């Protein structure tokens, strides 16, 4: 019973990934989602960027092919719910 | 006629303030959008009124009716009263506003 | 603590309105930027100080200390002194603030 | 009053790098608009906008040998009359 839901990879690419999620109901829409992505066998930090809260899709570029990555989508605060995180191998 | 645009700008700002309590620090989309629209509406109405009605009169009616409206909406959504000594102190400030405006 | 951020939003707003009077039709870059930064800061400061202090209670202290600092900074060094027998009304506003401030 | 001193710094047969005195801090405007067209006018001219903090602007996509008229407008006519000059590439 939280935001967001259904974190899935729409389109893939050896260097890029297009992802989306269920932003929830209109009262559940936030003003900004921050997205965090990095190597799943983390040796180094997690690149994060924010995106306006009226969009449910986001594109990530500059990935190294063959490497498995972790992608997590957060909320402005922890009050909306726990962030959703998935894995994908480019 | 311009007194009607004033009260509308008052109500618009009253609605904007009540919608801001719903925005959770501008972190909920739609309440945050509602506050921006309501304030832009009160901006446009107030600018149209100031071409006719004097400024000191506009603020006096604004602060008075505005204090009453958002206090009654703060009480109608998440009610409270004299949390600290005085509700009469609220209208006491309102009277202190009306003097240094009109007088 | 919450009344500190309320007075900070009051100060940020007063600075924004004064910089808007100095700026022309939002055309002089630097003061117009200042107004935007000030209104951005004030609205974010008031939003985060609204969850602690009641809305109508914050509305009064907001309007009160505002015109106090407005007439103060006006008479301060950008002219003005008019309606002089009304500093009592400034003491009225401060009185209404105190009976609602941490007492 | 502003802008002031509109002159062409660099000049290529198809491009002109112009500059102006943007004023001085407390008199910086939000934006200038720069119009460049043929000195006679075949049918239209050309025009763009530049943020107020900038004092230079480049004009590309011109024809060699043609004399152009370049004008810079304040956001409003309150800051003064727009300054216009001429140059032949």
């Amino acid at each position: 019973s939280s935001v967001p839901t259904k974190l899935e990879v729409v389109a893939a690419t050896p260097t890029s990934l297009l992802i989306s999620w269920d932003a929830g109901h209109w009262w559940e829409w936030v003003t900004y989602y921050r997205i965090t992505y990095g190597e799943t066998g983390g040796n180094s930090p997690v690149q994060e960027f924010t995106v306006p809260g009226y969009s449910s899709t986001a594109t990530i570029s500059g990935l190294k092919p063959g490497v498995d990555y972790t992608i997590t989508v957060y909320a402005p605060t922890s009050d909306y719910g726990s962030p959703i995180s998935i894995n994908y191998r480019t | 006629n311009p007194y009607i645009y004033l009260g509308g700008a008052i109500l618009a700002e009253v609605i904007g303030t009540t919608l801001m309590k719903f925005s959770n620090g501008f972190t909920r989309l739609i309440p945050s959008m509602g506050t921006i629209i309501c304030y832009c509406a009160s901006f446009w109405l107030l600018a149209q009124t100031l071409a006719y009605i004097p400024t000191g009169i506009a603020y006096a009616i604004w602060s008075g009716v505005g204090i009453v409206l958002i206090s009654l909406l703060s009480w109608g959504f998440f009610g409270q009263r004299l949390d600290l000594p005085a509700i009469i102190g609220m209208m006491l400030i309102c009277a202190g506003v009306l003097i240094i405006n009109l007088l």
